[PDB]
């Protein structure tokens, strides 16, 4: 059983993340969205800045 | 006894398994699908970036949003002023293979390494103009695949030794040792709020690691194969990632899920690099094909192609203003795209 | 008054710049060699006579030669090899005859072979110890390959005057077996050059200087090459 | 998570015979090419049969060939090997490894300590 | 009765081949390598050939009525001559380069760089403007050509009172002609030795067929260069010494054919040298 050196350290890890409390996806999903949404109109790849405003133009 | 701990890993595998399949009330492509498309992106270089002599292995934007550092196998590390196209800097390095890099937040130094084994840290603030080794970081054993900054003098690495570390850059000593991977480490990725780190690995799958505790809080599966990059969602509770099964999953921290797929039936070509725009809304993908695609990353359909390179990309990386997006590759040039 | 600071940086880039131009001359004038190798292969003795990563330096008629030698990243091994795609060569180092050391040494070949980053890269091929391989074989091939019972030497081949027959075919069984791997793809791309060698001398191993001669040659006529 | 899990080792006297299969999961793997490898008590790793996700064989080592044959089926997501008459020699741990990419000709380093794992494995006694 | 027609498509034709390699060389980038500086100037001397000696010389030959200043007679005639020396050398420069890269591989490497090609390149156009400076000699004479006793104003190239005319024809003949025919001769002599003992040795099919190609254009090189410029040193030299000999047997078998032979060689050129090479393929990404 010398490999059980390692396979407690798969145990345990794996029972420290069955104990996560986690987020049903419906509302994570929608929050990542509203986050995109939100800053839209602050990012220049996806909406454009004019030449005048743009130092690589 | 080994064969209760082994039957113990897999019931616990079972209950990890339904509580994610618990958490599934709905998929992104469900929640997002009313909202109107990104529509076409398209780029341009604006600028090319040209002076290394080999493939460039590494870059990386600085925080004033206009330097640039480089890294390839004739060398030498070349710091680039974005605007002018002009060298600030040319590096010498004691060992060419250089296979990562990365640019301190403050603008005061710059890291790189690979198959030497260490990271070595280099002061531009010279007195002398002469960029200089300020110190080096040894006790990796494997290829450093990754490193990125923290302030207070520290610095994230990762190697071939399936093992990621903490360093104090001051005293060249490690203090903290992340474990957990089996295969390489291929990439790290910083949380906004530098408390989190994610670790991607060559055993197709990803860590999030608790900096300060030195552990791991949560693995992440769901790719076949190794994955070659990760970069985080701007708002800190998501993870990009794209590896050589030739797709990209977006994975939600909260659900502890992959909450979306991105993929296409006539990419068979690997993932070499991934990046996300300000909004978190344009994915960006580098790969073995020399194109760099652009994703609608709700959507996850592609909104443009970014054409150009004669050989494969090897790093994407976006400007923290988002002004820009800077692509690497094994021809030896460097291009700015707009 | 900014203009004072664009002349100061053009004048760093004028500096910068002259350093890379000498640099590319002397980059353009070195070999890069890398030395890979079976396990027990005797990757040291054709370095001897001829931390990461290990450089040797050689010069033969004034050119100059860098190997990358052996340790590190050894074995796992397949996202470091990448790195040495850009090579004028791969000294690749077999020693012909525990495990089948001499099929992991074929399929280790294979897969520098068909690697789609490695399609161009060409590759010096040491068989080495072959004085081991002739004491074992006089004193085995059979054992791990049956194809061995039925093997003639080609016409072609050169043995040593005097050299034992059951010999010299087990140095031209395991050659063979490793150029039907190189013959089988790239349409010519790439070339094998197989050598047999031992810890001896080093007339054989300066075969490298003429091997990277064949190999830099067929490099520029490609530029000649027609439509 | 990607998995592949080996059944029927067990023990079979000389010059008879068995059938080891692994059936593979989390993947989809038609694209992919598999290996059998094996390790014999006191060895490391070597590698045994080699099938393109064709379906068409590639290569046996030397050893077995002749003795051991191998097949796959893509519509249930199996892989197996027929070991036929047995001698002391083959035995050993068998494992289902696989190679690292899809669509692919290169594939390795099936053999090695923490690759080759995939698929393990089942212990076979002649 | 209609040369005239085939006087303008080798006129279009060469301005066309030559106009194209001089922009993808340049418009592509991705190359600049020593052999582009030297594909580049050889295409630039030729178009210098290819828009002087039609409209002043192969032209008014046909017509025997040039019309022009005296300083348009002796402008364009050096200039003609600039680029026929031109030509010359940076096809033996050419050839040099084509020897290193063969037969010295790696030892090319060490002293074959941009510093030197452009040194070459300038002497090469340095000095070709400083051995047709007798040019500035050539000038209008007034030969009755026409049926109402009017002259033709043809121009001549005339070293007055002396057997100069001679020593002229035949250094240009042995410095320009024989030399570098000579010197092109043995350098690709050489590599076509070295490909062919190696392609016999060695029989890569596909390997096989590229050296069989290679060395099937040198030849072609060598053979055009003897055919296209020989018979003009030829019919120069030859009047330079018996001028009634010659202008005899050279009417007779029209001057008109030779001159545009050796014309050809502004249409030929960018042929061999760029449109047939497979990296030119980078014309596409440039114009398309
Ligand atoms: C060699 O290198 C150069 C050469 C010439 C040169 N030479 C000529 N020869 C006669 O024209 C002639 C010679 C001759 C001899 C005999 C026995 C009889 C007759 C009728 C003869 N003719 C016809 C005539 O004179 O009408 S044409 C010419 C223009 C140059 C171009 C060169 C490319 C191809 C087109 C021409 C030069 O421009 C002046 C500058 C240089 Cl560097």
């Amino acid at each position: 059983t010398a490999s059980i050196a390692q396979a407690r350290k798969l145990v345990e890890q794996l029972k420290m993340e069955a104990n996560i409390d986690r987020i049903k996806v419906s509302k994570a999903a929608a929050d990542l969205m509203a986050y995109c949404e939100a800053h839209a109109k602050e990012d220049p790849l996806l909406t454009p800045v004019p030449a005048s405003e743009n130092p690589f133009r | 006894e080994l064969d209760q701990l082994r039957q113990e890993a897999e019931q616990l595998k079972n209950q990890i398994r339904d509580a994610r399949k618990a958490c599934a009330d709905a998929t992104l492509s469900q929640i997002t699908n009313n909202i109107d498309p990104v529509g076409r992106i398209q780029m341009r270089t604006r600028r090319t970036l040209r002076g290394h002599l080999a493939k460039i292995y590494a870059m990386h934007w600085g925080t004033d949003s206009r330097l640039l550092v480089s890294a390839s196998q004739d060398g030498k590390l070349i710091i680039w002023d974005s605007y002018t196209t002009n060298k600030v800097h040319a590096i010498p390095l004691r060992s060419s293979w250089v296979m990562t890099c990365a640019y301190a937040p403050s603008g005061n130094y710059v890291a790189c390494g690979g198959l030497d084994n260490i990271c070595s840290i280099y002061n531009l603030k010279t007195r002398e103009g002469n960029v200089r080794v300020s110190r080096e970081l040894a006790g990796h054993t494997g290829y450093l695949s990754c490193c990125r900054f923290l302030d207070d003098n520290q610095i994230v690495t990762s190697s071939g030794d399936t093992t990621c570390a903490l360093w104090d850059i001051e005293t060249g000593q490690q203090t903290t040792t992340f474990t957990g991977h089996t295969g390489d480490v291929m990439s790290l990725s910083l949380a906004p709020d530098t408390r989190l780190f994610v670790s991607g690995a060559c055993d197709a799958s990803a860590k999030l690691w608790d900096v300060r505790e030195g552990m791991c809080r949560q693995t992440f599966t769901g790719h076949e194969s190794d994955i070659n990059a990760i970069c985080f969602f701007p708002n800190g509770n998501a993870f990009a990632t794209g590896s050589d099964d030739a797709t990209c999953r977006l994975f939600d921290l909260r659900a502890d899920q992959e909450l979306m797929t991105y993929s296409h039936d006539n990419i068979i070509c690997g993932i070499t690099s991934v990046s996300f725009s300000k909004s978190g809304r344009l994915l960006l993908a580098g790969y073995d094909d020399f194109n760099c695609n652009v994703w609608d990353a709700l959507k996850a359909d592609r909104a443009g192609v970014l054409a150009g390179h004669d050989n494969r990309v090897s790093c994407l990386g976006v400007t923290d203003d988002g002004m820009a997006v800077a692509t690497g590759s094994w021809d030896s040039f460097l291009k700015i795209w707009n | 008054d900014q203009r004072n600071e664009e002349k100061a940086q053009r004048e760093a880039n004028k500096k910068i710049e002259k350093q890379l131009q000498k640099d590319k001359q002397v980059y353009r004038a070195t070999h890069r060699l890398l030395l890979l190798g079976a396990g027990e292969s005797g990757k040291n003795t054709i370095v001897k006579q001829m931390s990461g990563i290990f450089e040797t330096k050689f010069q033969v008629d004034k050119v100059n030669f860098h190997m990358f030698d052996v340790g590190a990243q050894r074995d796992e091994r397949r996202k470091w090899i990448q790195c040495f795609n850009d090579v004028t060569a791969i000294i690749f180092v077999v020693a012909s005859s525990q495990t089948n050391r001499l099929q992991a040494a074929l399929k280790l070949f294979d897969s520098i072979w068909n690697n789609k980053w490695l399609r161009d890269t060409s590759v010096i091929l040491f068989l080495n110890k072959q004085d081991l391989l002739a004491e074992k074989v006089l004193a085995k091939i059979e054992d791990y390959f049956p194809e061995f019972a039925r093997y003639t030497t080609p016409e072609d081949a050169t043995p040593e005057p005097g050299e034992d027959p059951r010999v010299t075919r087990a140095k031209y069984f395991i050659r063979d077996e490793f150029l039907r791997i190189s013959t089988a793809s790239g349409d010519g791309r790439h070339y094998c050059y197989p050598h047999f060698t031992c810890a001896v001398d080093t007339e054989n191993i300066r075969r490298v200087f003429n091997d990277c001669r064949d190999i830099i040659q067929r490099m520029h006529l490609r530029q000649y090459e027609l439509l | 998570q990607v998995q592949l899990q080996e059944s029927g080792g067990g023990l079979v006297q000389p010059g008879g015979s068995l059938r080891l299969s692994c059936a593979a999961s989390g993947f989809t793997f038609s694209n992919y090419k598999m290996n059998w490898v094996r390790q014999a008590p006191g060895k490391g790793l070597e590698w045994v049969s080699d099938i393109s996700q064709s379906g068409a064989s590639i290569s046996y080592t030397g050893s077995v060939k002749g003795r051991f044959t191998i097949s796959r089926d893509n519509a249930k997501n199996t892989l197996y090997l027929q070991m036929n008459s047995l001698k002391p020699e083959d035995t050993a741990v068998y494992y289902c490894a696989r190679c690292p990419a899809p669509f692919t000709r290169d594939c390795f380093d099936v053999t090695s300590t923490t690759y080759a794992y995939r698929g393990q494995g089942t212990q076979v006694t002649v | 009765a209609v040369q005239i027609l085939l006087y303008s498509l080798i006129f279009l034709l060469s301005v066309l081949g030559n106009t194209l390699v001089i922009t993808v060389l340049i418009r592509n980038k991705r190359m600049r390598t020593v052999t582009n500086i030297f594909l580049l100037s050889l295409a630039v001397s030729d178009l210098m050939l290819c828009l002087f000696c039609m409209p002043f010389n192969l032209i008014p030959n046909l017509l025997k009525d040039f019309i022009f200043g005296s300083a348009v007679c002796k402008t364009t005639t050096y200039f003609m001559g600039t680029s026929v020396s031109v030509s010359t050398f940076n096809l033996v420069a050419i050839s040099l380069e084509r020897y290193g890269a063969i037969c010295k591989p790696l030892q090319s490497r060490v002293w074959q760089t941009k510093s030197h090609a452009l040194k070459v390149i300038a002497a090469t156009w340095c000095l070709s403007f400083t051995i047709m400076t007798p040019y500035p000699i050539y000038s209008n004479l007034v030969p009755f050509t026409k049926n109402n006793n009017q002259t033709a104003n043809m121009c001549r190239f005339l070293l007055p009172n002396d057997v100069m005319q001679q020593s002229w024809h035949t250094f240009l003949l042995l410095i320009l002609f024989l030399i570098p025919g000579i010197v092109m001769m043995v350098a690709y002599g050489l590599i076509s030795l070295e490909l062919y003992q190696g392609i016999k040795f060695e029989a890569s099919a596909a390997n096989l067929m590229a050296k069989k190609r290679v060395i099937r254009m040198l030849i072609v090189i060598v053979v055009l260069f003897f055919l296209c410029w020989m018979p003009i040193f030829s019919a120069n030299a030859w009047r330079a010494y018996d001028t009634a000999s010659a202008e005899r047997r050279l009417s007779g078998t029209p001057i008109s054919f030779i001159l545009l032979l050796s014309y050809t060689s502004s249409c030929v050129n960018p042929i061999i040298y760029c449109f047939m090479n497979k990296r030119f393929r980078l014309g596409f990404m440039a114009t398309f």
